[PDB]
């Protein structure tokens, strides 16, 4: 899981 | 002729319309923006999903801010007379009101302005859908256990996340929003009005996803997408  | 109703957009033009997909994965080193692992999964899923809805899909990868603006201007200057609608998908880094080109930010307003009712006459009165997978800030959702028309009329912004919040992308599976959107379109495009499809997308994202991180700050976080509708009619992809 990564944030944009 | 019998009684007529006009509560739904005319979607039986010769063409459904364009689906422009801007897929920004790799950013200029000087911007300090990270690579968006998993975004190709999103782009491929969108291409197939919209192809099956009979959109003329155009995929563009790694566009600068200048290229994004020029592409949008050029597309808005095409003759869309034979097209029912217009779709644009933006996959990138973002902040509130902003989407990133590979070399810097672009105002979402600048992009969408090209398609105003007074600026793109061949799309006046037709739905213009902007689907956005990008952050809208840095907030994290901790969850809780359970006759003229307006120039801004006929736009829909299907935003991946609530105003002010990060948006989540899995490096393996693709983004939570785009994977959910494609799934719901596949399942329901022949059955449900678009707002109801997007509502199912909201539920899927809200219920089925939660972040996993070794970093306490980013662990166990939730997401809700945000449907912003200036549409004036019901939208069904079939006819």
């Amino acid at each position: 899981d990564e944030v944009d | 002729s019998g009684i007529s109703l006009d509560n739904s957009y005319k979607m039986d033009y010769p063409e459904m319309g364009l689906c422009i997909i801007i897929n920004n994965k790799n950013f200029h080193k000087s911007t300090g923006m990270t690579s968006r692992s998993g975004t190709d999964v999103d782009a491929a899923n969108l291409r197939e999903t919209f192809r099956n809805l009979k959109y003329e899909v155009r995929n563009k990868n790694d566009l600068t801010r200048e290229e994004i603006v020029e592409l949008m201007r050029d597309v808005s200057k095409e003759d869309h007379s034979k097209r029912s609608s217009f779709v644009c998908v933006l996959l990138s880094h973002g902040e509130e009101g902003i989407i990133f080109g590979t070399n810097g930010p672009v105002d979402l307003k600048k992009i969408t302005n090209f398609f105003r009712g007074d600026r793109c006459r061949s799309l006046t009165g037709k739905p213009k859908l902007f689907i956005i997978q990008a952050c809208r800030g840095t907030e994290l959702d901790c969850g809780i256990e359970t006759h003229k028309i307006p120039v801004e009329a006929d736009f829909l912004y299907a935003c991946s996340t609530a105003p002010g919040y990060y948006s989540w992308r899995n490096s393996k599976d693709g983004s939570w929003f785009i994977q959910s959107l494609c799934a719901m379109l596949k399942q329901y495009a022949d059955k449900l009005e678009f707002m109801h499809i997007l509502t199912r997308v909201n539920r899927k994202v809200a219920t089925e996803f939660e972040s996993f991180s070794f970093d306490a700050t980013f662990h166990a976080k939730k997401q809700i997408p945000c449907i912003v509708s200036m549409l004036t009619k019901e939208l069904y992809f079939y006819h």
